[PDB]
RNA sequence: GACUCGGUGAAAUUAUAGUACCUGUGAAGAUGCAGGUUACCCGCGACAGGACGGAAAGACCCCGUGGAGCUUUACUGCAGC
RNA sequence: GAACAGUGGUAGGAGAGCGUUCUAAGGGCUGUGAAGCCAGACCGGAAGGACUGGUGGAGCGCUUAGAAGUGAGAAUGCCGG
RNA sequence: UUAUCCUUGGGAGUCAGACUGCGAGUGAUAAGAUCCGUAGUCGAAAGGGAAACAGCCCAGACCGCCAGCUAAGGUCCCAAAG
RNA sequence: UGUGGGUAGGGGUGAAAUGCCAAUCGAACCUGGAGAUAGCUGGUUCUCUCCGAAAUAGCUUUAGGGCUAGCCUCAAGGUAA
RNA sequence: GACCGAUAGUGAACCAGUACCGUGAGGGAAAGGUGAAAAGCACCCCGGAAGGGGAGUGAAAGAGAUCCUGAAACCGUGUGCCUACAAGUAGUCAGAGCCCGUUAACGGGUGAUGGCGUGCCUUUUGUAGAAUGAACCGGCGAGUUACGAUCUCGUGCAAGGUUAAGCAGAAGAUGCGGAGCCGCAGCGAAAGCGAGUCUGAAUAGGGCGCAUGAGUACGUGGUCGUAGACCCGAAACCAGGUGA
């Protein structure tokens, strides 16, 4: 019937610019993975990727609650026998402060083949600067 | 009398054969595997529309709270202030103007806004 | 061929006027020494075959007249 | 070719 | 009728039902039969009368009587199957036979005493009731013995 | 022998398979279920951890008022004497 | 025909039907192309049924009734490929 | 208030049950143990929830609908809704 | 070790292993009785509709079988029990 | 002949008790279809030939001997749509794009991507099952029939109903055939009595009957019995033979 569906000719992307300074990791990274996914959209289609594309610039200053810099570890596994690996959430933020943001908005994306397009569309940075002026990026305030 | 099988079972097993079409590989090509997926469709047929039904309210719900949250509503308290209102206008039509008529949206969502601002 | 009537059957049971089968009563053969004269003076008398007993073997007796 | 088989007495 | 057109009487005719011919039917795989035992197999089932090894009824119970080798059964009949003949008729057992009245003579005619004579009749027969008798003679009739 | 080229060309097996890993779940030991983690497409030489791999309707064990062979102061018979 | 109520289902009971071969009686079709086979986006609540075209080259439907070697996906089924 | 109930006759199948809650035994007041009693569900029950998960919670699928209201369970993102 | 012969299955033969008696041996092979029997396993073919269990008691050389009862179904009654 | 029609019907439609197997007794197949007629393809061409391409014959040769039809599995050639960042019981529902255009229908093909989703069968308390069965496709492959019993339904006749063998007659219907069978009366072990009877000393009480009336012949259907009795399957047993 009548329910219109946004496709790749009809979909029109904004850039926006997220400052991570302060801001709590979780809480930031949940209303940036509803921006990449397009749930702010009113023509929100759930098989096409209706977002925009994220700039987060200060990601180093991104806040954790808590004991959270020395008590949440970052594994990973190698596939190699006793390839357990870890990283506490303090090295991640001071070293890898760009994994660590990509880390959270991934596990908040859907998992497939979409999901992985969709966050092909953030970009994470360290510093206070972007090399995407000529995307012409708003400031997009985070909500509650 | 003597009844040779004759012409009924692969006029039969040709229609299910028929039904397979489009079906990967042995699939669309022998009987017993194309049956027995001709009947799994049936079943899944069934069940997804039903869903049908599911998804689609699922997916205009989005879009209603999308909207509604640029006219500075949640989805939750458009559909309180609309029903105060007395509007019976459904899920469907709602997220049609969000895409189509996003200016009758907003009157709908100023409507709504009214009674929940009394 | 015909059915064969169950001879052993036809020793102990009779067709009754409604088709009812009348019969005997066991424990009336001796040991009556272990029987009172009330237990004896009823097992005397004749009994019909029970319900899920006359389902059982009605074909059994079914060319007795 | 096993003397008892599988599992064995 | 027309060789065209025939139809049987209404409930005269029935399809058999053919068992083990598909799911649909309600009779497909087990074929009415459920699941395995004695019961469900071909040739299967006890014997007539058999209670698993429960000693039978029959012979729980004692034989009783005998046959008499000289056992009379006589063809009886009935006050009100003689009111049918005229009046001041002879009935015999050879008339009874001929007429119908009875099919068979076995060891001879009996009358009995159910129903009501009214018509005088001489009826000879091999034995009477004593009522069936009473009742011959007090309609006017006769009951000789033959 | 294997391997490469030329000639010739089987077999056991086989529900259909686009046939990862971990932890869990589940008829209680999962390629196929869940959540994650990982992975471009197609081969060739190799190795056997898994497919409770193949092979053989488990010989063990139990069950069948199933057999057979054997024993004897089991029962009933028979030959012989 | 209205109203009201109901319509998950294994073993299993009950009912109504579909289709197959043969027979009888009507009635028909067919070398101006039968059955069979192939294809299709048609029709019926199901079993199933048509129509059109192709192949085929001589037989075959329909109606009513009768009679059954009357319907297969599984039997480590049998035979062939 | 509800529509069952009984009799007679035709035809069966079943006689491996499971878990859950509650009341007992056996056990070690062990067992997804065993054995009774009692209610439920599964068996023979699809749908929603409990990640997945016969037996738990919610609830009984004649079909169709791109309508609506709710149950358990939920409403930051995966994932509908604070 | 050759050739020609002999012993035959409730039987032969055995420097004894139940060994051997035509790739068969705790009793050869073939045909027949014979479609032996199988309370066991496997399998049992079209559709839709109405209704819809049991996994219990009793007895059983009985315990994975059976029978009667219980629970299902169809019909006819009684009728409102 | 309401028997079979080439996996059927004989084992055998055919040079079949053959071939083949076995020392032997013995076991024991597969295998039908050119065309109306051979008119069975002169001749030419490639090729050693096989086999083709023409030409002829023929209604047809895509009827050319592996010769009526010619399904499926399986093997190929071509190409409209899709496909080399993807985790797949393979579908289903949602869905752009591209390619088409029908039994004209709110059409057909393909399918980026999204949601959901552990084959079928058997057997089980419970199986996606790491239980069982099936390589695939095709054909064949399992509650039958006879005679009895019983119940329901139907029909005929009805306190009656009905004939068997046989004879005549199409291998028929049917006519004849009443011997016999069931029913109309039961009760009792029996003699026997009889709307009652048996028990009992009993005009008692009680049991079974009556009063409270339908059967019988035939047919269809359900189920039972006797037969292999729904199909397939032992190990074994016995008889007569064949083998040193
Ligand atoms: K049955
Ligand atoms: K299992
Ligand atoms: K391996
Ligand atoms: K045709
Ligand atoms: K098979
Ligand atoms: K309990
Ligand atoms: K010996
Ligand atoms: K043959
Ligand atoms: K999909
Ligand atoms: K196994
Ligand atoms: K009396
Ligand atoms: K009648
Ligand atoms: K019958
Ligand atoms: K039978
Ligand atoms: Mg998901
Ligand atoms: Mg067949
Ligand atoms: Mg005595
Ligand atoms: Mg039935
Ligand atoms: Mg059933
Ligand atoms: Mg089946
Ligand atoms: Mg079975
Ligand atoms: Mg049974
Ligand atoms: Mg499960
Ligand atoms: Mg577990
Ligand atoms: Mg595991
Ligand atoms: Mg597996
Ligand atoms: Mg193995
Ligand atoms: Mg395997
Ligand atoms: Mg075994
Ligand atoms: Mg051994
Ligand atoms: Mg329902
Ligand atoms: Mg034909
Ligand atoms: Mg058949
Ligand atoms: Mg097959
Ligand atoms: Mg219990
Ligand atoms: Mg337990
Ligand atoms: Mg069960
Ligand atoms: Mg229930
Ligand atoms: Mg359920
Ligand atoms: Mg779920
Ligand atoms: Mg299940
Ligand atoms: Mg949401
Ligand atoms: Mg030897
Ligand atoms: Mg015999
Ligand atoms: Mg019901
Ligand atoms: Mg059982
Ligand atoms: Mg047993
Ligand atoms: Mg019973
Ligand atoms: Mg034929
Ligand atoms: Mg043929
Ligand atoms: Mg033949
Ligand atoms: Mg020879
Ligand atoms: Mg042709
Ligand atoms: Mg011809
Ligand atoms: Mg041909
Ligand atoms: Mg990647
Ligand atoms: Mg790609
Ligand atoms: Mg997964
Ligand atoms: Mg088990
Ligand atoms: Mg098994
Ligand atoms: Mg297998
Ligand atoms: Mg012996
Ligand atoms: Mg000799
Ligand atoms: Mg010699």
């Amino acid at each position: 019937r009548t329910t219109p569906m946004a496709n790749a000719s009809t979909i029109e992307r904004k850039w926006l610019v997220v400052d991570a300074a302060g801001k709590t990791l979780g809480r930031l990274s949940s209303e940036v993975a509803a921006i990449l996914r397009g749930k702010h959209k009113p023509t929100y289609t759930p098989h096409v990727d209706t977002g925009d594309h994220v700039i987060i610039i200060n990601a180093e200053k991104i806040e954790l609650t808590g004991k959270k810099l020395t008590d949440k570890i970052y594994y990973r596994h190698t596939q190699h026998p006793g390839g357990l690996k870890s990283r506490t959430a303090l090295e991640m933020r001071t070293n890898y402060p760009e994994k660590m943001l990509e880390l959270a908005i991934k596990g908040m994306l859907p998992k497939g083949s979409l999901g992985r397009q969709m966050f092909k569309k953030l970009n994470v940075y360290r510093g206070s600067e972007h090399p995407h002026e000529a995307q012409k990026p708003e400031v997009y305030e985070l909500r509650g | 009398p003597r009844v040779k099988g004759g012409t009924v079972t692969r006029k039969r097993r040709k229609k299910v054969l028929k039904l397979a079409k489009g079906y990967f590989g042995s699939k669309h090509t022998l009987y017993k595997v194309a049956n027995q997926q001709v009947m799994k469709s049936g079943n899944y047929a069934f069940r997804d529309r039903r869903q049908k039904k599911r998804d689609f309210r699922k997916l205009w719900i989005t879009r209603i709270n999308a909207a509604a949250r640029m006219n500075g509503l949640s989805y939750s308290r458009l559909m309180h202030g609309l029903k105060l209102s007395g509007i019976e206008v459904n899920r469907k039509m709602l997220a049609d103007l969000a895409v189509n008529d996003l200016t009758a949206f907003n009157q709908l969502a100023d409507a709504a806004k009214a009674q929940l601002n009394k | 061929p015909k059915m064969k009537t169950h001879r052993g059957s036809a020793k102990r049971f009779k067709k009754t006027g409604s088709g009812k089968l009348k019969r005997s009563h066991a424990y009336t053969s001796h040991l009556f020494a272990n029987k009172s004269q009330k237990q004896k003076r009823k097992l005397r008398k004749s009994a019909v075959v029970s319900a899920g007993d006359f389902k059982r073997i009605k074909q059994m007796l079914a060319n007795i007249k | 070719r096993l003397a008892l088989g599988d599992r064995a007495p | 009728m027309k060789l065209h057109e025939l139809k049987p009487s209404e409930g005269s005719r029935k399809t058999r039902n053919r068992v083990g011919r598909g799911i649909g039917s309600g009779n497909g795989k087990t074929a009415g039969k459920g699941h395995k035992g004695q019961n469900a197999r071909s040739g299967g089932g006890v014997r007539p009368g058999f209670e698993g090894g429960q000693m039978p009824l029959f012979q729980r119970l004692p034989k009783r009587g005998f046959t008499n080798i000289n056992r009379k059964e006589y063809a009886v009949v009935n006050l009100d199957k003689l009111n049918g003949f005229a009046e001041g008729t002879e009935v015999t057992p050879e008339l009874l036979l001929e007429t119908g009245v009875i099919s068979k003579l076995n060891a001879g005619v009996k009358i009995l005493g159910n129903g009501k004579l009214e018509k005088k009749l001489t009826v000879k027969a091999n034995k009477f009731s004593a009522s069936a008798k009473e009742a011959v003679e007090a309609a006017g009739g006769t009951a000789e013995v033959i």
